[PDB]
């Protein structure tokens, strides 16, 4: 038999910060970093998938998932929290579909997801979410690039990263890159972004990209992956 | 330390009744005495300033007609259980139609004893005990009785009995003039006599209540004239 | 940070200035506790399931002592950790796919059931009420057109499918095994699947253990009815690995 | 249970609720932001942190918003906290103008929310929102009108006043400097970039590190907007091109 | 191993290396019991119990700790009686609701999973504590056979030939492995129960005792009862004077 | 829901949660009040007139009723939610009586709430104490006080909040039959009572009273520095011309 | 002290300390003792006065019409148990038109009184229980503690100082079963007579006695109706 | 019938870029006229119009409490609603009382907020949808309506030609229906402005 726990976890500290939502975003900062990049044409998204073992099924699991036929995602920190967030953003974008019959607007269902992470911080019995989203989507004609970290506070981006050497991926972006770039243009700079941090031997299975363009969102193939590896494609 | 309010000490006593007995004693002090010709209650006001109406500050409280009740402690508290009881024995009468005894009464208020607690429990739920003693004083089948409820929902009948700070040496004083054969008149003597004693300030007619109820006369709160009556022989 | 601690982060799942969960790590070495290692392999045409099964006592009858259970009739699993927890684990995956066969028409597909029990220990996660199971599920069958598949659930929330994995004390020692013969990896037949098993628990736990000291479940694209070999079926392999 | 329960809604030994107390600390470290109160119209100016070049910002602003018809706010502390104390303003907004089928009265939008968040802090165990409000708009009862709130479900209409960072050095100064009674939405504005440039640690403080937003009357219909890059600048040239003219005098 | 700094004081915690000391403090409640053993014959399953006279002035029957979860299941138990009483209340409803639902007698190995997993809830939250007892299940039918199953306060659960609970678990053990139940008959293993118990029970510290039997198998057609007393009677002759040797 | 038990016993027999709220009843704007004969007043002392503040939205006086007002002191929130539940109390109890509300009745109503609140899980007591003002149609005029503890009880003339022990100790050595025998002079004590106390400057008083019959008054900041003049300088025919 | 305040924590020792302490409740309590010859269940009981001019507390409560019962430690808790055992027996007549077993009374307290003990927040009753009763298997005597454990007993007695009545009980428990009323009541008086200071002994204002047997239903005596029973008994103590 | 009660008629025409929508204006209660002044078509923002018939209370609550929504949908979205979007709005209030549903058959009409496109459509007490490219009525006279529409309605009109088919049809539909008239009034929509003229009917 079990009760619940009404008191919030999360609480202001003298120094007037929120500790747990901090404590958050270090699981953030420490997860496998990701990058997204908006072309003014689409989106990209791209994180490191690095799987221990060759044991492990790379396909099984995917961190780039489709919310609706014209939204995105990829996280930087727990897994498991992501998971949830992805159905609840998935059930978020059914619910606004059926009363309006217009797919969702890439920013309202960030700001409703939004409200999910925030509620996390307030709620008795629980702890906020370790996790940090990139929302991508084409929703009128512009394209749209998105994230919402634990307080449950988001912003739009022309691109940017999170992860680890997310402040490095930043900065380089800061300056590697910048807007009018096409289509396979930004997937080649975010890809690079990736390897400026990326230890190791970055594969077509050490990584997982998405693409969002006014046409429906989508992840590449192993195939278009091996690709834009060989530096072009 | 924090705990729970339904933890028992290693005496086998639940703090939080105890920690109340203990307000009981900072309370102002009462006392009711029971004859065969009636039962009367006493109580010091213990007015704290010149600019509050001494009548603002009812210590002793009607039930009902044949029933009378004097408090002591944190009187806020008090208020509930005076209401639950008069609630009480209005739905004995609406239900069997004749008066509640006077211990059937004070039962029904000790009932709400040790109701309170944390988990578990309703959201209009008590979260500790009242830090209140009772007297209830009445007349009924069984003639005139008086009877003491403290918090830990225990309660009796008595003689003659006295409840708040002065309480030890009230009783003391009680012990020495009880007569089982004395009268209503002799018994409210003795409670100015003693409570007089006992209260910090000079026994005033106006910083005291009284009240009794008799075999024949329906519960009766004295009036600023008949405490100078009474009081005249100090 | 550098294993550094605040409040109750030691007590309660919540989080730790480094942004980790003691509780959920604590939750896996909860696993080890019952001193066993269990391994399952992926071949091209089935999946095994292998695990300790030390019966101490002759006291016990031994067909009661199992890590082995069937969920449907095509999906077999392995606990790995504490036992209640486990059976616990078991009835919820039971119930979840008897569920969602009613529900929607079809067996549930391994992929799903383990993200599912996967989902549910995320909340053990997330609330403080409760502690993680200390405990580890590894789920096979054979899939409609993904052939034979092999996954495995944290008590921290997280779930994958494998070539082959490992779980229990020797957990690192058998993932360093299977990997290396995953590389040489001749042709994943039935036999074989079976065969590098056998040798990778017997030899992180260097044992060469009789028939009765292990446990041996198996679903076959050609039988997907998740099955336990017998106790003379399992000796057969055994001496099979002996001839040379 | 009872030993991981903080107890955010507790009396101090003093007598205060030091979870309210320091969701204030997180405000005043937050974007200042402020408004002041004309006779022709009303605004906020907040100090826009999302400056960055990187972002994209598809909002009418960053820091304000409109409830209802004839109002609009602003936020100073936690951003999240903030989006579900205004989506709330609009619900109580809507709810009155469903039942009496009339624009709110500006206070009585502002005594609602703050019902909330007073409820927060009395019973719950909740944590309270780590938020502070500047509401600005018109009624037919008072025309316009500035407020504020506290997370403490405090508040007040204020002629001119700030929150967030250094929401001290603003305060005295307009204190000092508001012509009390006699206020145009551009001796307002006036004081605003003056004000800003000061508390804000910006030096010739940029269109970007800033937001603007005015409410006014205008033939019936009430009018909120936010200034547009170059309308902004007018006042932050006009503010210097006008101080080294100030120094000609000394 | 001193392992106990706030680690120990919740269902739902776990130490720093894996453990749930709550239920571990529940089993210790429960090695301080007395003893009790179950062993599974050819045609039944036997019980039998060390009940320690606690006062002189208690009736014989008293703090029984054996009881009947249905008619064809019996319970031993060891450790806080308390807990253990209402774990055969729930035993005999989870029984009763069966027969409602299915319609026919509970097997043993479901009533055991299924109480079983009654205990492991109370092993998960801060909320409540772990029962601190355990118990065997014993049940014998033509078409399942003889039964003997025994849960602890963790939630675990598992099937034996013979096993003990309590003060001497071990001590009982060494001497259940001396017989060789699974070609024995029920009424010669009551002999043999009593025997273990006389044995294993410290004439020392402990004063005196009470033995209890429960029955069932071929022998009571199902149904499991108390041992006649006159079986009981040759069967503690038969300990005492087995004891002088 | 909540269940904490918030306000609890203590080993001597106290309620600190309610202490503490008593305590915020202190670090509050003084308030005093007194009772006349055919005009009750109460003054609200320490008004921080910060000027580029707004009267209106902050005046510690409030009325409940068309019989009813009052003044508190101490968490500004609390007395919201209070003066708000008196107000909705006030208009029920003509729904299931027809008469209205009375003096006492409304007061009682107000203690037994935060009574209650001192004794249920989950909340936390309200801190404030309150003056509550009326006259009993068809009866005398009558004061009553109410602090967290929930008691209440009628005052001839008090004060609560900042240093209302002064105030107290003054007001005791000022009430009497001829002093503010008329309601000119029944308004004067409040006024001397508050400045004995209340910062310089007049303009952080916010006075205010109910007649006998007639709705109620908020004095304006004008008819304010007149009797703040009348006494002024009456301070000074018996201060300044005799001393 | 980590673990002495909460119900669901057990000590590393096996034991769970709230139950301990509510267990002294009863320890505290005035001395009870009951038992039973083969025809009656005897309950007796000393009652404590707080001062003098107070009455002395109830010790004997009547359950129903075959059975009554004397209480030690918190007196609301009395009442609790008390009105459950009432409904319990009352629902028995209403549904089966007969009196309750009185063990199965004694197994629904048992099952009452267990469920706090388990769960956090909640606290073990704090009495103690002596039951008797007579149903179609004769009289009975039971005891029932704040743990929810309870007893069928021979005789017995509970409270303070009960050591002593405990030990005169189980010195002539083979005289009870053949003794006729009045004898069995002595038994009773004697052994509580046990329980106090050598100077001082059973008046009619301290002493309750409580009778149920096949013969009489549950009756309580009090006042001056003790007296018959206190005459006739030697002031011989031993 | 319920829907007869107060009576009333409502109707909504499709020009080339630009739309019409009429009302009769009596509110009546069975036989009696009560006012001749009763609104049955309300601004769902520019360009966009939506016209209730029916039961009297649910056109005024259905509308209010789709204001309601409406105000809310374009404070969050950072627009203006879109017809299509307008209509699946409604479509949705009025089926979440699928069980105990108000009595009101919508009529919507309106252009594009960013686009030329003229729309307009109707529904069910229920929520059910029709869109259509000529017209759709409502209310008491459906019939009659019908009767002219199929008989007045051009494929293309200008402003001026659809003003004249419109009111045309209302005018003759509603006198031959006794509880609907009153009075007509007329909106039309042009992506530049809004004419509202009441026209000439009868009073009886
Ligand atoms: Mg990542
Ligand atoms: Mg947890
Ligand atoms: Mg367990
Ligand atoms: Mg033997
Ligand atoms: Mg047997
Ligand atoms: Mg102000
Ligand atoms: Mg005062
Ligand atoms: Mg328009
Ligand atoms: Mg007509
Ligand atoms: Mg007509």
């Amino acid at each position: 038999a079990e009760r619940g726990y009404s008191f919030s976890l999360t609480t202001f500290s003298p120094s007037g910060k929120l500790v747990q939502i901090e404590y958050a975003l270090a699981a953030v900062a420490g997860g496998a970093p990701s990058v997204g990049i908006k072309a003014a044409n689409g989106v990209v998204l791209a994180t490191e998938k690095k799987q221990k073992s060759i044991l492990y099924d790379e396909r099984s699991v995917h961190k780039v998932e489709p919310i609706t036929k014209h939204i995105g995602l990829v996280y930087s920190g727990m897994g498991p929290d992501y998971r949830v967030l992805v159905h609840r953003a998935r059930k978020l974008a059914q619910q606004y579909y059926l009363v309006y019959q217009e797919p969702i607007p890439t920013a309202q269902l960030v700001q409703r997801v939004a409200s999910v992470m925030q509620e996390y911080t307030q709620s008795g019995g629980v702890r906020p979410f370790g996790v940090s989203l990139l929302i991508c989507g084409w929703n009128e004609g512009r394209p749209y690039l998105f994230q919402s970290d634990p307080s449950g506070a988001y912003f739009a981006w022309k691109a940017t990263a999170m992860g680890k050497n997310y402040v490095n991926g930043k900065t380089f972006l800061e300056k590697r890159y910048n807007e009018d770039l096409e289509l396979e243009d930004a997937i080649h700079t975010a890809i690079l972004t990736l390897k400026e941090s990326f230890e190791g031997q970055m594969t077509e299975d050490n990584i997982e990209v998405g693409i969002c363009n006014e046409a429906g969102f989508r992840r590449l193939t192993p195939t278009e992956v091996k690709d834009y590896l060989a530096a072009i494609a | 330390y924090d705990r729970g309010v339904n933890t028992f000490s290693p005496e086998g006593r639940l703090f939080q009744v105890e920690y109340d007995i203990e307000a009981i004693k900072l309370g102002s002090t009462a006392i009711g005495i029971q004859t065969s010709e009636g039962v009367c209650l006493a109580v010091e006001k213990r007015i704290t300033s010149p600019l509050m109406e001494p009548s603002s500050i009812e210590k002793i409280v009607e039930i009902d007609a044949h029933i009378g009740c004097a408090m002591s402690g944190l009187i806020a508290d008090a208020k509930t259980l005076i209401d639950k009881a008069r609630v009480e024995t209005q739905n004995h009468w609406f239900t069997y139609n004749e008066t509640m005894t006077v211990e059937s009464v004070t039962q029904a208020v000790s009932n709400l004893a040790l109701q309170f607690g944390e988990e578990d429990a309703d959201p209009g739920a008590m979260s500790r005990p009242f830090g209140v003693a009772l007297l209830f004083g009445g007349v009924d089948e069984k003639g005139p009785q008086l009877f003491h409820m403290d918090p830990s929902g225990t309660f009796v009948q008595c003689d003659a009995r006295a409840i708040g700070s002065a309480s030890e040496g009230a009783q003391s004083s009680l012990q020495e003039l009880y007569h089982k054969s004395m009268t209503l008149k002799e018994a409210i003597k003795s409670s100015l006599i003693i409570l007089k004693q006992v209260m910090e300030e000079k026994l005033n007619a106006t910083n005291i209540e009284l009240a009794t109820v008799q075999p024949g006369q329906n519960f009766h709160m004295f009036t600023k004239e008949e405490l100078e009556e009474v009081i005249k022989d100090i | 940070s550098r294993g550094s601690s605040a409040g109750f982060d030691r007590h309660i799942t919540i989080f730790s200035p480094e942004g980790r969960l003691y509780q959920v790590e604590y939750a896996f070495k909860a696993i080890n506790q019952g001193g066993l290692t269990s391994v399952a392999v992926r071949g091209k045409d089935c999946a095994v399931i292998v695990t300790q099964k030390k019966v101490p006592d002759k006291l016990l009858d031994s067909s009661t002592v199992t890590h082995l259970f069937k969920i449907t009739e095509n999906i077999g699993c392995v606990m790995t950790g504490m036992t209640a927890d486990s059976r616990s684990q078991v009835q919820r995956a039971r119930y979840e796919a008897a569920n969602w066969k009613y529900k929607y028409g079809y067996e549930i597909p391994v992929d799903m059931l383990c993200k599912r029990i996967a989902d549910i220990s995320q909340v053990y996660t997330q609330n403080a009420e409760m502690r993680p199971l200390g405990c580890c599920m590894i789920l096979i069958g054979i899939d409609e057109e993904q052939g034979p598949q092999v996954y495995k659930c944290d008590p921290a929330g997280y779930y994958c499918g494998f070539k082959a994995t490992a779980a229990g004390v020797k957990q690192t020692e058998s993932t360093s095994f299977l990997e290396k013969k995953v590389k040489k990896k001749f042709d994943w037949t039935f036999e074989q699947t079976v065969e590098t098993a056998i040798t990778c628990l017997s030899t992180v736990l260097s044992i060469d253990f009789k028939p009765s000291e292990i446990e041996v479940g198996v679903v076959t694209v050609e039988n997907p009815k998740f099955r336990i070999l017998t106790e003379a079926e399992i000796d057969a392999h055994l001496v099979a690995l002996a001839e040379r | 249970s009872r030993r991981y329960d903080s107890r955010t809604t507790i009396f101090s030994p003093e007598g205060r609720l030091y979870q309210v107390e320091y969701a204030m600390e997180a405000i005043g470290h937050a974007g200042t932001c402020l408004g002041i109160l004309a006779n022709d119209g009303v605004l906020l100016a907040a100090e826009r942190r999302n400056i960055h070049k990187l972002l994209d910002e598809v909002f009418f602003s960053e820091k304000i918003y409109k409830l209802n018809e004839d109002m609009a706010c602003s936020v100073a502390g936690i951003t999240s906290d903030a989006n579900v104390l205004t989506n709330e303003l609009r619900l109580i907004a809507q709810r009155y103008l469903l039942q009496y089928q009339e624009p709110i009265p500006c206070e009585q939008l502002v005594t609602a929310l703050c019902d909330i968040k007073q409820a927060y802090t009395q019973f719950g165990g909740k944590r309270p929102f780590g938020v502070s409000l500047l509401y600005i708009g018109w009624d037919k009862h008072y025309g316009f009108q500035l407020y504020q709130s506290d997370p403490s479900g405090n508040y007040g209409g204020w002629k001119a006043t700030c929150i967030g960072n250094n929401s001290a050095a603003a305060v005295s100064m307009l204190k000092q400097d508001y012509k009390e009674g006699e206020m145009t939405l551009k001796s307002a504005l006036a004081l605003a970039i003056k004000v800003l440039n000061k508390t804000m640690d910006v030096s010739k403080l940029s269109a970007e590190k800033v937001e603007i937003a005015t409410l006014t009357r205008e033939n019936g219909k009430t009018v909120i907007r936010v200034l547009k890059q170059k309308e902004v600048e007018q006042l932050i040239k006009k503010h210097e091109e006008e101080e080294a003219k100030a120094e000609r005098e000394k | 191993s001193s392992i106990g700094t706030g680690y120990d004081l919740s269902a739902s915690t776990f130490s720093p290396d894996g453990r749930v000391f709550q239920v571990e403090y529940a089993m210790k409640a429960v090695e301080n019991s007395s003893t009790a053993i179950g062993i599974r014959c050819k045609d039944g399953v036997v019980f039998g119990v060390e009940k320690l006279v606690l006062s002189k002035l208690y009736e014989e029957g008293s703090n029984k700790r054996l009881f009947n979860v249905d008619r064809h299941v019996g319970m031993a138990v060891a450790g806080l009686l308390a807990d253990a009483r209402s774990l055969a209340d729930i035993a005999r409803e989870e029984a009763s609701n069966f027969r409602s639902n299915f319609g026919y007698n509970i097997p043993l190995k479901h009533l055991a999973d299924r109480v079983a997993m009654y205990v492991h809830a109370y092993t998960l939250y801060s909320a409540v504590r772990p029962f601190g007892c355990s118990f065997m299940l014993g049940s014998y039918s033509v078409n399942d056979g003889a039964q003997l199953y025994m849960i602890d306060p963790s939630g675990v659960s598992y099937g034996y030939w013979g096993c003990a609970i309590g003060k001497a678990r071990q001590a009982a053990k060494t001497e259940i492995e001396k017989l060789q139940m699974k070609e024995m008959t029920c009424r010669d293993i009551v002999k043999e129960v009593a025997k273990i118990i006389y044995i294993v029970h410290d004439e020392v510290k402990d004063k005196a005792f009470e033995l209890e039997l429960s029955w069932v198998g071929e022998l009571t057609n199902g149904r499991h009862e108390i041992v006649p007393k006159d079986i009981r009677e040759e069967a503690e002759k038969y300990a005492k004077e087995s004891l002088k040797e | 829901s909540y269940d904490r038990a918030i306000t609890v016993f203590s080993p001597d027999g106290h309620l600190f949660q309610v202490e503490y709220a008593q305590e915020a009843v202190k670090k509050g704007s003084t308030a005093v009040g007194v009772r006349g004969r055919d005009i009750v007043v109460l003054g609200v002392e320490k008004k921080s007139v910060a000027k580029l503040q707004d009267e209106r939205t902050v005046r510690k006086i409030c009325a409940l009723d068309d019989n009813v007002c009052m003044a508190f002191a101490g968490l500004t929130a609390d007395a919201r939610i209070v003066i708000n539940r008196a107000r909705v109390e006030c208009q029920s109890h003509r729904l299931t009586v027809e008469d209205p509300v009375t003096v006492e009745y409304i007061t009682r109503y107000i203690a037994s709430l935060k009574q209650r609140y001192t004794q249920s899980n989950g909340r936390r007591p309200f801190g404030i104490s309150a003056l509550i003002v009326g006259f009993d149609f068809d009866g005398t005029p009558r004061l009553y006080q109410t602090d967290p503890s929930g008691t209440y009880h009628a005052w001839k003339a008090n004060a609560i909040g900042r240093g209302a022990k002064s105030v107290r100790e003054f007001l005791e050595k000022n009430y009497t039959d001829e002093a503010i025998e008329t309601d000119d002079l029944t308004i004067k004590l409040v006024i001397k009572a508050l400045l004995e106390v209340v910062q310089s400057g007049g303009k952080n008083i916010e006075l205010a009273v109910m007649r006998r019959d007639q709705s109620l008054k908020i004095l304006n900041p004008e008819e304010i520095e007149k009797y703040v003049a009348e006494i002024e300088k009456e301070k000074e025919e018996n201060e300044k011309k005799k001393q | 002290n980590q673990y002495d305040n909460d119900v669901t924590v057990w000590s590393p020792q096996g034991r769970i300390h709230q139950i301990e302490y509510a267990m002294e409740a009863v320890k505290q309590g005035s001395a009870t003792v009951g038992l039973k010859s083969k025809t009656h269940a005897v309950l007796v009981a000393l009652k404590r006065a707080q001062s003098e001019l107070a009455a002395h507390q109830k010790k004997i409560l009547h359950v129903d019409n075959h059975i009554g019962i004397s209480i030690a430690g918190l007196t609301a808790d009395a009442r609790l148990l008390c009105n459950f055992m009432r409904q319990e027996c009352l629902d028995s007549r209403f549904v089966f038109d007969r009196p309750l077993p009185v063990s199965r009374l004694v197994s629904l307290i048992g099952s009452k009184t267990q469920i706090p003990t388990q769960r956090y927040g909640r606290r073990p009753y704090g009495v103690g229980l002596l039951i008797a009763g007579y149903d179609d298997m004769g009289p009975h005597i039971f005891q029932t503690c704040p743990s929810a454990n309870y007893f069928d007993c021979r005789a017995m007695s509970i409270g303070a100082r009960s050591q002593s009545a405990r030990t005169y009980l189980e010195r002539h428990m083979s005289e009870f079963m053949e003794c006729n009323l009045n004898e069995l009541v002595k038994h009773g008086l004697r052994a509580l007579r046990e329980t106090l200071p050598a100077e001082q002994d059973l008046t009619t204002k301290n002493v309750s006695i409580g009778i149920v047997g096949k013969d009489l239903e549950f009756t309580i005596y009090d006042d001056d109706d003790v007296s018959p029973f206190l005459e006739g008994l030697e002031e011989r103590p031993q | 019938s319920i829907m007869s009660y107060n009576g009333g008629a409502v109707m909504a025409m499709k020009g080339k870029n630009c739309v019409a929508i009429a009302a009769d204006r009596r509110f009546g209660i069975q036989a009696q006229l009560v006012t001749t002044d009763f609104q049955k078509i309300f601004p769902m923002g520019d360009r966009l119009y939506i016209g209730l018939a029916g039961l009297a209370t649910d056109v005024q609550t259905v509308a209010q409490r789709l204001k309601f929504r409406l105000n809310l949908y374009e404070l969050k979205e950072g627009r203006q609603i879109k017809p299509y979007t307008l209509m699946s709005m409604v479509a949705n209030l009025l089926y979440e009382k699928r069980f105990g549903p108000y009595y009101t058959e919508p009529v919507i009409a309106g252009l594009d907020p960013k686009t030329f496109k003229p729309f307009i459509c109707s529904l069910d007490l229920i929520g059910c949808p029709m869109v259509t490219d000529d017209f759709v009525v409502s209310g008491t006279c459906a019939e009659q309506m019908y009767g002219m529409c199929e008989s007045l309605w051009e494929p293309n009109m200008d402003p001026d030609h659809l003003f004249e088919t419109i009111s045309q049809a209302m005018l003759n539909a509603v006198d031959r229906d006794a509880v609907s008239g009153m009075g007509v009034i007329v909106h039309i929509i042009e992506k530049d402005k809004i004419t509202t003229r009441t026209l000439k009917a009868r009073m009886d």
